[PDB]
RNA sequence: AAGAGUUGGAUUGUUCACCCACCAACAGGGAACGUGAGCUGGGUUUAGACCGUCGUGAGACAGGUUGGUUUUACCCUCCUGCCACAGA
RNA sequence: GGAUCAACGAGAUUCCUGCUGUCCCUAGUCGCUGUCUGGUGAACCAACAACCAAGGGAACGGGCUUGGAUGUGUCAGCGGGGA
RNA sequence: CGGUCUCCUCGACUAGACGUCGCUUGUCCACGGACGAAAUGCAGCUAAGGGAAGUCGGCAAACUGGCCGUGCACCUUUGGAAG
RNA sequence: GGCAGCCAAGGCAGAGCAUCGUUGUGUAGAAAGGGCAUGGACAACAGCUGAUCGUGUUGGGAUUGAUCCCGGCUUGAGGCGUUGCCCAGAGCAGAUCUUGGUUGUAGUAGCGAGUACUCCACCUGGAGAGGAGUGGCACCCCGCUGUGUGCGGUUGAGGACUGGAGUGGA
RNA sequence: UUGAACAAUGGAUCCUACGUGGACCAUGACUGGUAAGCAGUGCUGGUGAUGCGGGGUGCUCCGAGAGCAGACUUACAGAUCCCGAG
RNA sequence: GGCAUAGGGGUGAAAGGCCAAUCGAGCCACCUAGUAGCUGGUUCCCUUCGAAGUUUCCCUCAGGAUAGCUGGGAUCCAAUGAUGCAA
RNA sequence: AGAGUGAUCGAAGGAUGCAAAGAACUCCGCGAAGAGGGUUAAAAGUCCCUGAAGCCGCAACAGGAUCGGUGGUGUGCAGUGCUGUAU
């Protein structure tokens, strides 16, 4: 018999298998288009996210009646240290699909990078990429190394630039680092290939990448909660307070027939830390490495310099000291954790879209609490001279 | 009599030590010994005082069901294993009696290694147990025997 | 053309019915009249009791009324997540 | 026994007020569980087993027939099935 | 964790043999330990805005609460109702 | 089925021997059709047995089958078997069968009301924890290394409960 | 011409111990009913009591009936492959 | 606390409640191995033969007796091939 | 014995050896045990004639997805017996 009142369905069924992803570094999965009329260009780019907080910004979107007035957006802070680029990857076009033809390594590889084939790196002899590195000197070795760039110049179809994020300039605990493989568009097969190897150990920045008020999407891992019931799981609604047993719960896990289960019946179980891709969001800032600017997150408002690390430090995180974006919006995953940028692929052509986006202010006070002051001369100006102040 | 169920080529390279009615859950002191099966007699005392120690564990291989998961248990390539400490220490006394054997008979008992450790079922020991309604269900003990030959070392 | 949707309430144990509205629309149905070791227990359907009619009576009543213990999963599978071995 | 009926009632019903997580629509927090664990340690139940679809059939199969799947073994749950 | 006869019965708050804490007396015994301790549960609490729209049904919880002063309606068997 | 051409065979007349012909499903049921098998009486085997009975267990052989015989091992007699016949408490897979012993479930569910323990010391075969921990060392000594939040009892030092309708005293 | 054919190990006379006495299926032979895998009947055969080949599977259809084997041949029905047979 | 009322009986401000976890007739032993047209079970092998769910009567319709079918024992008769030649 | 206030109900439970010769002494351990060493024809070890099935531990060997099963069939391959065996 039909149920009597209908309603939808709880959750997607798309990202069915709601399992603990097996990597924390979100998988891409989807470059863009090549489109070899273009220059070539990466599409991709390693951030982290470093915490949240809030600008102040003039809409420009005619028909809109906050169209020319100054609204405030939540951001978030995604530090993106100079990715380091060692290595190209060739593609070539199978029946099978694409197979990876041939890989070729920089010369002077890092050891953040010769980290990331050791689970333990202090009790290992640290012997990543010591033949090749020799190899690569040696006359017969800058053959194998000539034609291999060769090799992926004629035959490759994709030809894929491998970069590490530095996790190391975060100061979080890490010493490793990520690394990911971008694809170089437009352009044609040897321009690109050229193109990337122009960039062996070049350490490039994200603003060479990205613009500033440009669409992109966040790839990554979502915060873990753990398992959970499918009140929260599912989203299910909850049984009454009289229930026998069990409120937070599936009343009906099933019809009778079929006599088993079925993989559409909310069930508890994970929630959290599932790859996601969060699509459209925009970049409302790129501000440059505090260490350089010291004025980074000044705007045509402020009077005094200041950078994006609020008052008394990013909460859990710390400093903010290298090249930051400004994403509109959150992000998937906690801070310190590692999102792929993407240009992006599901490309609108609202004004929302293709708006430019200028940032009038940028909320840098204290997110441990309720900071009232931006700037710790503001908070000194108006609490003055205190007992410890005077006693310095 | 005083029968063991291994066969030793030489008797004279051998040490021999039983226990009965040893008063230890059997299902434990059998996983206990499965896993000391094969070690060296020094291996065997120092996996023992890790076991207590609980830096590494037993793993629970046959009766082990319900068990929970371990990152100790990787060492065997396996997943549940626990730390039956009554079993470990009756097996330590059975071990140290084995060795005690060995210096009787002129042995180096930390050249030989363990061949054939056992243990047995005993006769269960009844209590009574009183559940709702009025019922009565028993408490057996489940005993074991063990027994264990240590064999010299053949280089 | 079955992709998505098909609601909030008053009375009634109700399915149904009937009104009040909202809506793009408030379609019809199935799944052991899906779904009680999921719930509830309002109803039917025990033992108590009252009324009416019936019977001399005990008692009967698709006539009405009130009050009335819904137990167990740790087994196997399905499902949900989790993990290892892959040794055959 | 018919009809009023003050007071009383863990009686049955209806309305108003106040109050509220009963609900929209759930969230947070906490003790004891469970969860891992040392010692100890039952019982229910049990033809044998234990992945489905359709068919036929004591008309609603785990086994049969024709197909489709299926590596073995876990841990915590779970209430669709084991009429 | 059920039941089972009688006797004695301190100090403070308080109307108090209520309730809360303390001297005298007695006791730390109830299987424990780690991990902030999943889901679910049994218990204690909160919750914006609304306020029964939830449900057979305001079930459950909440509101109120002691004392003092002023004062109190219908109806009534003149007693009450009445805190 | 001797009164036979001779040997071989058969030779128990409801038997046996030779040739030929027919016919082979079966629930309930039946057979004055035929057998296997168990306890014991009466008889026979001048039956077997401490040069090892019976039981049991494992292999082998025979049989359409019920079942029979043998080898090995256990075991050791407080013995057993074959044939005829007689007397039967005489054959099990079931009966929610009776009694006994067990298994999985399963090292699982659990052992969660009554607020609560902690430190030092002593009592120990051990209890601030090792099986010959390890290198010198040739046991002493000197180094290094490991030890589970840690059994029980009782003083003392703390923290708490009972709170006189008591966890007190009769 | 022993006065029709065919068949026939048979006719007569008895005694006696049991099981059964729920049936069901198929067919213009039908009756009640709109009908029913409904209810009740008739002739015969089946199922029950019956396996085997085919109908994918199926107590009842089609073939055929069942001691143990060997060879040949067929019934019903089959031959794209599964699956013997173009 | 003592004592009194006992099973077709007690007692009950009545619920057929209560009378030793027992009550529209307590429990205990015996008659009793009650009876059951009803349910369940009914212990070795081979060979051969082999059904009925239909008739009549029955307080009969889940059962019986009675014919029928089914087995066995028979009696009187009937019927019942088979010489290689040579001697 | 046990159960019930009671009237009453009411079990389970045999076997060392010829003879206690009932296990001296040694090592280890707190000790029980255990390892030796003994009694004895034998441990037959106060659980004592024998010690089945079911179930379990261990070792060896053989396999291990699939009702693609147990079982049957006809071979095969490994391991393992038995019988016969010409010149």
């Amino acid at each position: 018999s039909h149920r009597k009142f209908e309603r939808p369905r709880h959750g997607n069924m798309g990202f069915l298998p709601r399992k603990r992803c097996r990597r924390e570094r979100g998988r891409i999965k989807t470059f863009p288009k090549d489109d070899p009329s273009q220059a070539p260009h990466l599409t991709a780019f390693l951030c982290y996210k470093a915490g949240m907080t809030h600008v102040v910004r003039e809409l420009d979107r005619p028909g809109s009646k906050m169209h020319k007035k100054e609204v405030v957006e939540a951001v978030s802070v995604m530090e993106a240290p100079p990715m380091i680029v060692v290595g190209l990857v060739g593609y070539a076009k199978t029946p099978r699909g694409l197979r990876c033809l041939k890989t070729v390594w920089a010369q002077h590889l890092p050891e953040q990078f010769k980290r990331c084939f050791y689970k333990n790196w202090s009790r290992s002899k640290k012997k990543a990429f010591s033949h090749y590195s020799a190899n690569l000197m040696g006359p017969e070795g800058k053959k194998a190394y000539e034609a291999g760039i060769a090799k992926i110049k004629k035959f490759a179809c994709v030809v894929r630039l491998i970069a590490i994020g530095q996790v190391k300039l975060l100061r979080i605990g890490q010493k490793k680092a990520h690394c990911m493989e971008i694809q170089i568009n437009g352009g044609s097969i040897a321009d690109k290939v050229e193109f990337g190897l122009k960039l062996f150990e070049s350490s490039i920045p994200v603003d060479s990448v990205f613009k500033e008020s440009e669409v992109v999407d966040c790839i990554g891992v979502t915060r873990g909660h753990g398992f959970e019931g499918v009140i929260h799981r599912w989203g299910v609604t909850r049984l009454p307070r009289k229930t026998h047993k069990g409120l937070r719960k599936v009343a009906c896990i099933g019809a009778w027939h079929p006599a088993r289960v079925g993989y559409t019946v909310p069930r508890a179980g994970q929630n959290g830390f599932h790859h996601r891709v969060e699509a459209n969001k925009k970049i409302y800032k790129i501000g440059k490495s505090a260490l350089v600017d010291k004025a980074n997150a000044r705007c045509e408002t402020d009077l005094t310099d200041k950078t994006i690390t609020p008052l008394g430090g990013f909460v859990r995180y710390g400093i903010v000291r290298e090249d930051y974006l400004l994403i509109k919006g959150s992000v998937p995953g906690p801070i310190k954790r590692v999102m792929t940028i993407r240009k992006a692929l599901r490309i609108k052509t609202n004004k929302a879209f293709t708006e430019e986006v200028q940032v009038k202010f940028i909320d840098t006070s204290s997110k441990f609490g309720h900071g009232k002051f931006q700037t710790r001369e503001e908070k000194r100006k108006f609490m003055g001279p205190t007992k410890k102040s005077a006693l310095r | 009599k005083a029968k063991y169920s291994y066969t030793p080529k030489a008797e004279a390279k051998c040490a021999k030590a039983r226990g009965t009615d040893l008063r230890v859950h059997f299902k434990n002191t059998r996983e206990t010994v499965k896993t000391l099966h094969g070690m060296t007699v020094k291996k065997a005392f120092a996996y023992l005082r890790d076991v207590l120690a609980r830096k590494r564990c037993i793993p629970f291989r046959r009766y082990g069901t319900g068990c929970g998961r371990t990152p100790q248990a990787k060492e065997f390539k396996h997943t549940r294993g626990r730390w039956p400490v009554k079993s470990v220490e009756y097996v330590q006394n059975l071990l140290k009696n084995a060795v005690a054997n060995a210096n009787t008979k002129g042995l180096d008992p930390n050249a030989m290694f363990i061949s054939h450790i056992q243990a047995n079922r005993a006769q269960q020991q009844r209590r009574r147990t009183y559940r709702a309604h009025g019922r009565i269900n028993p408490y057996m003990s489940n005993p074991c025997h063990l027994e264990v030959v240590l064999v010299t070392k053949e280089e």
